[PDB]
């Protein structure tokens, strides 16, 4: 009856910080994935144990949306099994990660003379992320073995760092928006379809 | 947590910071030399105080991990740059000192001038009154004058500050725990712990004058033609078996004898091949210069210029009100950013000047994959032999033919063949005793061998004997005459053109070998020979990653620089410069001076 909500993800104003992802559940609406053929550069479409080709053949029990903002280099990395700091570090898709991946140039958008520093990654953290799992802490980063007392300084690391996104980077070092599609397949009433 | 491990991430945050603050004093630098304003002026000063006040924190913050405990050798050369970037190694008050000579003598250098002997009104800077004289004057007496006044006027002026500037570097080099300050400049071709690769400070100076020895052949032969063909034109002032005039070289030292061509040309009824008028004819503007250069780059298998580089570049004078510092320079500001700035006309100097800095461009490119630190040429001289050999190619008939600026009417003969090695043995060949000797003076001074009350006797024997050059006036020691040129008053090391004189043919002799070249090195052109493409990017790639030894090794197939391509070059000439000299004194005595 109603339509599912992705202007609201594809078109929001400003997209998330990569290490504090967004994720937007999707449920109980028809869903026109057809309408995503917008944005029309679509630098990257791959999905995985499912194919773009008809997507309106399906029903899931829940579909989540994630957004965030990384640069070229890193698309590459939102892919099952890759590794980096996106993937190490602030966002990590499983190995048999059902959904899709959309990602597009916002340069146009994201990118500010003086350097948009609104968009932050995670540079180091002790260990490496669970699938789908997100740290938002700010915790000063222990490189040396003393501590480090909440600030920064020798051997101790604020552990966030931003682009500094820049109109005349090159297409490596752009802003890119990325939405991470997940299909949701319980034992449950699958209210997620839609012609 | 190991020493080893808290590098590699105090590196990872170094590498992230320094990208962008990197590139924020190379933009405003690229605003102001092609925008000069009052205003672009201080957005470049103030973006360049946070990068050096930015590294100045970080060698402090990098000299904290002691180098010996890294086993990792990449990053033992990170850091080690990042330390040696460390001049916090004399007391303030040296440092301050040090720092203020060197703005003094860079101030004289850049605003001294002299004034005319008849006029004491009408005066003249360095560049551009003086050089003006040296290149196109063919007036002994005018010559004569602008050489020495230079000298006795801005030269002496000099010789204090220099006297001080050796005393502090080396107190500089000694307590970085080199013998003096050129074993530090000698440090650029330093490698250590790598079996088979290794190098050391030592070994440059004997591979330098190991290899001069065989080219004074060839330039005793030169040497012997220009000086005869001079005392054609100046019969009273040239001696048959002196040396030359230091004044009569073709500019304010004799480091190139290039302007030497027009009195020495072999056969001047021939024309120089000048594909200007067919450039104009064919309404080329410096989009199709650049767009040519970069089709050349493609036909071997490097990928072509990034969408940026047609945007943000400037290639050419923008002219009006708005001016430009028009040196033309290739500019690697970091994350994806690649530009050139170029003044470009529609010439053949400047077609050719274009695959030069896009040869500069190609090695910023293929490097960029390495950490910010190791985004240099292997050494000092390998990135200005990439760029030579790309002109190299391009200039060749071959590749003007096939791009249809000549004509197959055009026929090669042996003697225009002669005229254009002539040309490129005053340039190439001249400048290599100048240079040699010139940097062993200062290797000599600093360590020591020279005192002060015979600088400028040593200089002038080293002059007459290594370069077969003479003073026309007599120096006391009160003249500094190598201060009297730009890289010696203004800090800079001079070995680095000479090493890459002998790379950039050591490479091309490579990569035409890699193109199944066949006849004379100098007729060759690399183009759509993608094994050549592939053989030089194996180097380029590297960047400082790997000792300048090895990848000197990934194009040629040695680990040692070598002088007989350079000589394979330039064999056609000197089998007729051996015939020239056939009833000409060859060599030089070093007791015959003009002034009796
Ligand atoms: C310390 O380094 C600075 C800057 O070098 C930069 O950082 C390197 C790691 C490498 O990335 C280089 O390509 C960078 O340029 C040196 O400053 C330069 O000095 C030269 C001449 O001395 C001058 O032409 C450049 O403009 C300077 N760089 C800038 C950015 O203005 C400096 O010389 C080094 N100091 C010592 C003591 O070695
Ligand atoms: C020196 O350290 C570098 C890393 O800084 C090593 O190169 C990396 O090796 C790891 C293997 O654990 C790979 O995951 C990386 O892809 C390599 N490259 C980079 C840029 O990290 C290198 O092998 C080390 N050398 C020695 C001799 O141990
Ligand atoms: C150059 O800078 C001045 C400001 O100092 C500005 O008025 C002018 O538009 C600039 N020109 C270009 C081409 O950027
Ligand atoms: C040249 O640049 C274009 C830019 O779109 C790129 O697609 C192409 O692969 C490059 N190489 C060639 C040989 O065209
Ligand atoms: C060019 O070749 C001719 C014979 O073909 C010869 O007589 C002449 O000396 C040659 N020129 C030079 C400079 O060797
Ligand atoms: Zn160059």
């Amino acid at each position: 009856t109603n339509l599912c909500p992705f202007h609201e993800v594809f078109n929001a104003t400003r997209f998330a910080s990569v290490y504090a992802w967004n994720r937007k559940r999707i449920s109980n609406c028809v869903a026109d994935y057809s309408v995503l053929y917008n944005f029309a550069p679509f630098f990257a479409f791959k999905c995985y144990g499912v194919s773009p080709t008809k997507l309106n053949d399906l029903c899931f029990t829940n579909v989540y949306a994630d957004s965030f903002v990384i640069r070229g280099n890193e698309v590459s990395q939102i892919a099952p099994g890759q590794t980096g700091n996106i993937a190490d570090y602030n966002y990590k898709l499983p190995d048999d990660f059902t959904g899709c991946v959309i990602a597009w140039n916002s340069n146009k958008l994201d990118s500010k003379v003086s350097g948009n520093y609104n968009y932050l990654y995670r540079l180091f953290r002790k260990s490496k992320l669970k699938p789908f799992e997100r740290d938002i802490s700010t915790e000063i980063y222990q490189a040396g073995n003393k501590p480090c007392n909440g600030v920064a300084g020798f051997n101790c690391y604020f552990p966030l760092q931003s682009y500094g996104f820049r109109p005349t980077y090159g297409v490596g070092h752009q802003p890119y928006r990325v939405v991470v599609l997940s299909f949701e397949l319980l034992h449950a009433p699958a209210t997620v379809c839609g012609p | 947590s190991t020493i080893e491990e808290q590098a590699k991430t105090f590196l990872d945050k170094f590498n992230h910071e320094a990208e962008d603050l990197f590139y924020q004093s190379s933009l405003a630098s690229w605003n102001y030399n092609t925008n000069i304003t009052e205003e672009n002026v201080q957005n470049m000063n103030n973006a360049g105080d946070k990068w050096s006040a930015f590294l100045k924190e970080q060698s402090t913050l990098a000299q904290m991990y002691p180098l010996q405990e890294i086993q990792n050798l990449t990053v033992k050369l990170q850091l080690q740059a990042l330390q040696q970037n460390g001049s916090s190694v004399l007391s303030e008050d040296k440092s301050k000192r040090l720092n203020t000579i060197l703005n003094t003598m860079s101030t004289i250098y850049s605003t001294g001038k002299v004034c005319n002997p008849d006029n004491p009104q009408e005066c003249l800077l360095l560049e551009p009154g003086l050089n003006e004289i040296m290149a196109n004057s063919l007036d002994y007496n005018e010559r004569l004058w602008a050489w020495e006044s230079w000298r006795s006027e801005v030269g002496k002026q000099l010789r204090p500050l220099y006297e001080e500037y050796v005393v502090l570097k080396n107190e500089m080099a000694r307590a970085n725990h080199y013998e003096d300050y050129g074993d530090y400049w000698r440090g650029d071709y330093e490698v250590n712990g790598v079996d088979g690769y290794d190098y050391s400070r030592g070994q440059l100076i004997e591979d330098v004058e190991h290899t001069f020895e065989e080219i004074k052949p060839l330039y005793e032969h030169l040497h012997a033609y220009v000086r005869a063909k001079l005392m054609n034109a100046y019969p009273s002032y040239i001696s048959p078996i002196g040396c030359l005039p230091a004044h009569l070289l073709g500019d304010m030292w004799g480091r190139f004898w290039t302007n030497l061509y027009s009195l020495t040309v072999p056969f001047g009824q021939k024309p120089n091949i000048d594909v200007t008028d067919a450039m104009v004819d064919q309404a080329w503007d410096a989009q199709r210069i650049f767009k040519e250069a970069e089709k050349f780059f493609v036909s071997v298998g490097l990928p072509n210029m990034t969408q940026g580089f047609w945007e943000n570049s400037m290639l050419t004078d923008p002219g009006n009100v708005q001016k430009a510092v028009c040196h033309p320079t290739a500019w690697d500001l970091g994350k994806g950013d690649f530009r050139i700035l170029m003044c470009t006309k529609v010439t053949m100097d400047d077609f050719l000047t274009a695959h030069h800095e896009m040869g500069h461009i190609q090695y910023d490119m293929a490097y960029a994959a390495q950490p910010f630190l190791l985004r240099n040429g292997a050494n000092e001289g390998f990135h200005e032999a990439v760029g030579e050999i790309m002109s190299l190619s391009a200039a060749t008939p071959k590749h003007l033919k096939s791009i249809g600026l000549l004509s197959p009417d055009f026929q090669e003969d042996n003697e225009t063949e002669i005229n254009f090695l002539l040309k490129q043995a005053l340039t190439i060949v001249g400048t290599l005793p100048f240079t040699y000797m010139l940097e062993k003076w200062r290797w000599m001074v600093f360590k020591g061998e020279i005192p002060k009350d015979q600088w400028m006797k040593k200089w002038w024997e080293m002059k007459r004997e290594i370069v077969g050059v003479v003073e026309p006036v007599p120096h006391d020691e009160t003249y500094c005459d190598p201060a009297s040129l730009f890289h010696v008053s203004n800090d800079y090391s001079f070995i680095r053109y000479y090493t890459r004189t002998l790379y950039q043919f050591q490479f091309q002799e490579a990569l035409c070998q890699a193109a199944k070249h066949e006849g004379p090195l100098h007729k060759c052109d690399i183009s759509n020979s993608t094994e050549a493409g592939q053989k030089l990017f194996n180097m380029l790639r590297l960047g400082k990653s790997e000792p300048w030894t090895l990848a000197l090794e990934n194009v040629v197939g040695a680990k040692n620089m070598n002088v007989r391509p350079l000589l394979n070059y330039f064999e056609p000439l000197f089998t007729w410069l051996k015939d020239q000299n056939k009833n000409s004194f060859v060599g030089w005595s070093t007791d015959w001076s003009p002034y009796a």
